[PDB]
């Protein structure tokens, strides 16, 4: 849950 | 096939949630040669995030019950081994289209940084796995197109970009999680937040915003 | 490969959320013949249904976008009838080991009712995704299933019991969208909520999952009653 | 609105 996510 | 019946099939896949499919479509676009727009962009590392995030979510499972435990640890060795091969080769298919097709085709600095910033993550994944001497080389191969990304991002792109920010977001989990060091990833994700705030598509630029400070957050904790 | 490794490696599979490879090793621990233990048949459950469900809810998605939609007509038309295909397989595979292994071997009237109970669910989803003649026979088929597993559940079940209950929500849910019976959805749901309620005044170590499903019962008698 | 895994 660190990284970026593609929403 | 037609390269517009191939990015309407991958875009079928999404809603489909069938992410392997849209990998599969998404990456014979790639292998066609030409740049990807920023659609056929998108789409193809929304494919490959989910199709690498079901085997990352998998082994962090087995590789956990592996060490948290005799005949069982075997079992679950085993299994994460079989994951681990799954992942690996997932990893090496992304960094080959980047290597041979995606950053050589990438005129723009927004296509260039985009793309750099892909092959820090998937080696950062490999790094994840890695162990001996192999590992020593893949971290310094995330690091290297990390470091790539975030010069050309510092010089062209604007601090507030959506794609700079991310990639500083990804650049400081990189330093914490795979290198250990907190202080360089706790600077890392302040100094983006905070020429972030120096400058004030706002709704995604927030959001990263929002996750930086989240992880500051956290590490300080 | 023996068959203690093989459901080792089946739970190993359900905590890392691959749920294909769940069904591969429960398919070859049923088709070894011996029969299931309490905790392998429900690991074959629950492998199937996530198996069977991802393709459920991938056909809802690309089947809506092919109505509601000439070229990307066809395409979402032709994705379709490739997971129907999937779908159709999985479904198979199931009814194939209840009808060769899980029912022939079920010596309990517990067991019995669960195979029969799955052997209605995998045909009702068969249902969903079927046109024409073949339609009405695969509806036969779950219809039959259901109103088996219903009756000796009803004489040797009591009325709180878990897979009584389940069975009748299953059951119902037949009924309401495969029948497009809502009158016979709603009887049946009540009427096993009730008996349940009553009952509750006279279970034990089954507290949680029986009251779970009394409340799905009575969700879905909400939500059907309102469309009137 | 069928029967979950739990």
């Amino acid at each position: 849950r660190g990284s970026l996510p593609t929403f | 096939m037609d390269k517009n019946e191939l990015v309407q099939k991958a875009k079928l896949a999404e809603q489909a949630e069938r992410y392997d499919d849209m990998a599969a479509c998404m990456k014979s676009v790639t292998e066609q040669g030409a740049e990807l727009s920023n659609e056929e962009r998108n789409l193809l590392s929304v494919a490959y995030k989910n199709v690498v995030g079901a085997r990352r979510s998998s082994w962090r499972v087995v590789s956990s019950i592996e060490q948290k435990t005799e005949k069982k640890q075997q079992m679950a060795r085993e299994y994460r081994e079989k994951i681990e091969t799954e992942l690996r080769d997932i990893c090496n298919d992304v960094l080959s289209l980047l290597e041979k097709f995606l950053i050589p085709n990438a005129s723009q600095a927004e296509s260039k940084v985009f793309y750099l910033k892909m092959k820090g993550d998937y080696y950062r994944y490999l790094a994840e796995v890695a162990a001996g001497d192999d590992k020593k080389g893949i971290v310094d191969q995330s690091q290297q197109a990390y470091q790539e990304a975030f010069e050309i991002s510092k010089k062209e792109m604007q601090p507030t970009h959506p794609i700079r920010l991310g990639l500083a977001l990804n650049f400081s989990v990189f330093y914490y999680e795979i290198l250990n060091s907190p202080e360089k990833a706790c600077s890392l994700a302040k100094t983006a937040f905070d020429e972030a705030i120096a400058e004030l598509s706002y709704k995604d630029s927030t959001l990263i915003m929002q996750l930086l400070r989240d992880n500051l957050t956290l590490w300080t904790s």
